[PDB]
């Protein structure tokens, strides 16, 4: 309606906890198929 | 079963809506008046009445016995509406019968009564049939047709027939058949050419059905008619499409030079009319027998026939000479005439007089004057008529017809009545003998040299003025000399740069003595010092800008109820207002009645006596409605009604003297018609809407307890603080006040948006509106009255997208896309050098805090690390070319939908 | 003899251009102080709503207070 200005302050207050098992994180990705084919193109580049 | 503003009277009827012949004995006849149709007696002298339509009427037909009438209306959303005659009081509908169909432009009912069929207007036409007898609501069979035939304006029924019908434009004619077994309709319209004689033939008007002969007549302007045979499907083609009916035009026959257009047949005589005064009767062989003609009379647009059969008397009688080989007695029914100048008349079927009834303005209608002092009104036509009327007696009396081609539209009387004033659109002025409509002035006043647009008289007598369509004034006077009074001309002088829009008179009690003030569209008002004025030189002094983002429309004097005085003035914005009768300063926003329109003219009813000192009320016309208003005005809705009329635009306003009826005429619809009141029919309205707030509270939504009503509420708490200051060690303290410097805050918080110049007005308004009786200045508002300020202040619906788009579409280009933008930098540097003057800094402090870049509220903890991002924002934050639609998303996450009405009264 | 002289306006033109410029200047105040106020609101709202609680605006403090 008329409240834009707010949505600044919360997006700071927006809080910062990170990926809380990184390991984790990182095996997800390299099981993403993009991923797969990006060590694919990495053969090719081979 | 009661109503506020009643109507019974026609003035007029538009010549070209054929009139009919209902009862005889007691003469009573049927003529159509813009949306009403009207029976009137003329030996009882009374009028009675079918109650309106959506639309001005479109067409009419009577049954053959005179039972029932028919009619309908053009434009949208029309009805087929029929009627019987002796009850008076009938009802008959068809709703609804076409979606877009602009109303049925031709239309006939079956003298077999059982069927009624009709043409719509529409750019591909309509036939329908309809069984009326029953209450049936939707077409029985249909048919759309080429364009290429044209407007086929008559149509007409057989009475030979139940399944037959014939209709014509002015450049094709078609026959019709409907074989209900079948539920087909079929059509043809062949073509007529040189080829068929190799002779003119030209445009044909009518056509109609045979007295005894499988034929179809047609009309002429050319002086001819043309007949058709019909052929029906032989034998062998039963077994195949039978092709439906055909129609071959056997004949051609020249009968006179001059152009006829009229034709109907009456118990085996045919009856044919002529533009230039002679009208004839045949029998079927087209056989002559004798004819009216050369009377003053022309045109005649109108014929009809008694429902009365003729009794026969000859023992003494005055038939005449047939032209029979010998020559026998001749006994017509009894039949109507009228002519294309709106002249009606009634015949004596024995001949012995042509006798003429009520004589009618012509073409268009301009707005009537009353005697103030005796029960008279004059009407005037654009042409050669100036009329008067006892409106009690409904009797029509003196006139005086105008010279030639001179188009006449402003009327006045002198505040006494012993005089009367006409203005004439060919730069024309006349003055006039309250009785005779004498030229008073030897030679009429021809200074000005196009339209006059106003006419008023002072309180003295010696002195009258005009506005002219030129946008210049001219005002007139008297000399005194040998004893005489001789009226002459005063000096033109060209005051507006717009429109005038209203032009008045005033009195110096002061000095007893005489003022003239005049209203323009190019929102500035004037007055000229009479006493000072010489001549070419009307003496201009005193010039004020009255409106804002708006235009006002009307001027009168405001009623004295009060010490103070003002002048009542109203504007396209639906506001109306009062200016200060020595300062003409403004303090009172008001919100006009609310019904479609903004108004066009206001009138006051007139004092007899303490008790109207007591109770006043105000009348006034918009584009298409009348509606009153009792004083005070405060936009109470309950507090005012208007009702619609003429609804092809109502453009003036007349008032009985002794305050019970009211007048309005039309323009294009040709007509005047009176309207008979009832004020406590009004304070009954006034009391459905209770009292103290309640009204209010009803214009707000959710009157005392919606989200928005205690959202406001907040604001009043709020800028309390702001006046006490966010910041204090003490207790707080709050109470029903805010101080002015807040009020413009608390209006913007709510979501209204008054100029600088809007908060002078309402800060004028609050001080001064007390002062008078206080001797005060004060500046502690109270909650109701603020919400009355907004009320009235306010949009009079939600804030609306239209000034956005004139806005941008008066500074813009069309860009690429052709939608109406401006350039980041030139936009800028207008709103900073135009309008209202903005600081450089403000706008972009302004622009900062809509895009979010400070921090909120800039009212407690400091910002100063923002300001150099809005530099560079400028650019980054708006595009190159910036519209409505990027500044309303960048103003706007409200999205403003639609307000709604129909409900109100 | 000549119509007398006019007393003018530059243009009529001239009030639509700078009316359309106050309505653009107008709904920019508009928008921008209501911001402040509804913002305002917010944070005073607590503050507000006791403030209410105690006593009331005159209408609603009439008849509901």
């Amino acid at each position: 309606h008329t409240t834009k200005a707010q949505e600044r302050t919360r997006k700071r207050q927006q809080p910062v906890k990170l990926e809380p098992l990184p390991v984790l994180k990182v095996y997800q990705d390299h099981k993403q198929p993009e991923y797969i084919y990006e060590q694919n193109r990495q053969k090719l580049m081979s | 079963k009661v109503y506020p503003l009643s109507m019974t009277w026609s003035f007029g009827w538009n010549s070209s809506l054929p009139v009919y012949y209902m009862r005889e004995d007691r003469r009573v006849i049927l003529y159509t008046c813009a949306h009403t149709a009207i029976m009137y007696d003329v030996v009882r002298n009374t009028q009675y009445h079918l109650q309106g339509h959506p639309n001005i009427i479109s067409c009419l037909c009577v049954s053959e016995d005179r039972r029932w009438i028919a009619t309908a209306d053009e434009g949208p959303d029309c009805l087929i509406i029929i009627w019987d005659s002796f009850t008076g009081i009938p009802v008959h509908t068809i709703f609804d019968s076409c979606p877009e169909g602009n109303g049925m432009r031709s239309i006939a009912i079956t003298r077999d009564s059982k069927f009624l069929a009709t043409i719509s207007d529409s750019a591909t036409q309509k036939v329908c049939i309809w069984k009326w007898t029953l209450a049936v609501e939707t077409p029985a069979c249909t048919l759309e047709l080429p364009k290429e035939y044209g407007f086929q304006d008559n149509l007409v029924f057989n009475p030979a027939n139940n399944k037959e019908l014939v209709s014509n434009s002015k450049t094709q004619a078609i026959y019709y058949c409907w074989f209900e077994d079948k539920g087909i309709l079929a059509h043809s319209a062949p073509v007529l050419t040189e080829k068929t004689f190799n002779k003119l033939v030209g445009k044909f008007s009518q056509s109609v059905f045979h007295l005894k002969l499988p034929q179809v007549l047609s009309a002429t302007k050319e002086g001819k008619l043309v007949v058709w045979d019909i052929h029906y499907p032989s034998s062998t083609s039963s077994s195949a499409i039978s092709a439906f009916p055909f129609i071959k035009p056997r004949k051609l026959v020249h009968l006179q030079k001059e152009a006829i257009t009229v034709l109907m047949t009456i118990d085996s005589y045919i009856v044919t009319g002529d533009i230039k005064g002679n009208i004839k009767f045949y029998d079927h062989t087209l056989s002559v027998v004798n004819w009216y003609s050369n009377f003053k009379l022309g045109a005649i647009r109108t014929l009809s026939f008694s429902k009365t059969i003729p009794s026969l008397p000859t023992e003494k009688s005055n038939l005449p000479t047939d032209c029979t080989l010998r020559g026998d007695l001749f006994v017509v029914r009894n039949f109507i005439i009228g002519t294309f100048d709106a002249t009606v008349y009634h015949m004596t079927v024995d001949g012995t007089k042509l006798e003429k009834l009520f004589v009618e303005p012509r073409d268009a209608v301009y707005a009537v004057s009353c005697h103030p002092y005796q029960p008279l009104i004059a009407v005037g036509s654009v042409c050669g008529m100036i009329k008067v009327w006892d409106f009690e007696k409904k009797v029509y009396l003196f006139s005086r017809t105008f010279e030639k081609g001179l188009g006449v539209q402003c009327l006045t009387y002198n505040p006494e009545g012993a005089l009367l004033g006409a203005g004439f659109t060919e730069g024309t002025v006349y003055i006039l003998d309250a009785m005779s409509l004498e030229n008073e002035s030897p030679e009429p006043f021809k200074y000005s040299k196009s339209s006059v647009s106003h006419c008023c008289f002072s309180h003295d007598s010696n002195y009258m003025a005009t506005a002219d369509v030129n946008f210049t004034v001219a005002v007139y006077m008297v000399v005194v000399k040998n004893g005489q009074r001789v009226w002459e001309y005063l000096a033109r002088l060209r005051s507006h740069q717009n429109s005038i829009q209203s032009l008045l008179f005033g009195v110096h009690l002061d000095s007893n003595e005489p003022r003239l003030l005049s209203l323009g569209k190019d929102r500035f008002l004037i007055e000229y010092n009479l006493v000072k004025s010489c001549k070419d030189h009307l003496d201009v002094l005193d010039v004020h800008r009255t409106d804002q983002g708006n235009y006002p429309t009307c001027m009168i004097w405001y009623p004295p109820l009060t010490k103070e005085l003002f002048l009542l003035i109203c504007n396209s914005g639906y506001k109306v207002k009062l200016f200060n009768a020595t300062t003409k300063m403004c303090r009172k926003t008001l919100l006009g009645p609310a019904y479609g329109s903004p108004i066009e003219h206001a009138q006051v009813l007139p004092v007899k006596s303490t008790l109207e000192l007591q109770k006043r009320y105000l009348v006034f016309i918009n584009k298409d409605k009348v509606g009153l208003q009792i004083l005070p005005v405060d936009g109470n809705p309950h507090k005012t009604c208007a009702i619609v009329c003429h609804p092809n635009g109502v453009a003036g306003m007349a008032l009985s003297y002794d305050g019970r009826f009211a007048f309005t005429a039309g323009g294009q619809d040709r007509s005047v018609v009176q309207w008979k009141i009832n004020l406590g029919a009004l304070e009954a309205a006034v009391s459905l809407g209770g009292e103290d707030l309640t009204p209010f509270y009803g214009l707000v939504s959710g009157g005392r307890e919606g989200k928005f009503y205690r959202e406001l509420e907040d604001y009043f708490y709020y800028s309390q603080i702001r006046s006490q200051g966010i910041d204090t060690m003490e207790t707080r303290q709050v109470s029903e006040h805010i101080c002015l410097s807040e009020l413009p805050f608390v209006m913007r918080a709510i979501g209204f948006y008054p100029s600088e110049e809007k908060i002078e007005d309402m800060f004028n308004e609050i001080k001064f509106s007390e002062y008078v009786e206080t001797g005060k200045l004060i500046d502690k508002i109270n909650l109701p009255d603020f919400l009355k300020v907004y009320l009235n202040h306010r949009p009079p619906f939600g804030n609306t997208m239209d000034g956005i788009q004139n806005s941008f579409n008066v500074l813009g280009y069309t860009n690429s896309e052709g939608k109406k933008a401006i350039r980041r930098e030139d936009f800028l540097n207008l709103l900073l050098t135009k309008g209202e003057h903005m600081t450089e800094e403000e706008m972009i402090d302004c622009f900062s805090t809509l895009f979010g870049l400070t921090p909120e509220g800039w009212k407690s903890e400091p910002a100063a690390t923002c300001i150099n991002g809005p530099e560079i924002c400028l650019q980054k934050e708006l595009p190159e070319e910036i519209t409505a639609e990027i500044f309303t998303t960048e103003i706007l996450g409200l999205t403003l939908s639609d307000s709604s009405e129909q409900l109100i009264q | 003899r000549l119509p007398t002289p006019s007393l003018e306006m530059t243009s009529y033109e001239e009030g639509e251009i700078e009316m359309a410029v106050i309505y653009l200047q107008k709904l920019l105040r508009g928008r921008v102080v209501q911001n402040m106020m509804f913002e305002g609101k917010e944070k005073r709202l607590e503050l507000i709503l006791e403030l209410r609680t105690s006593h009331a605006l005159q209408e609603d403090d009439k008849l509901v207070k």
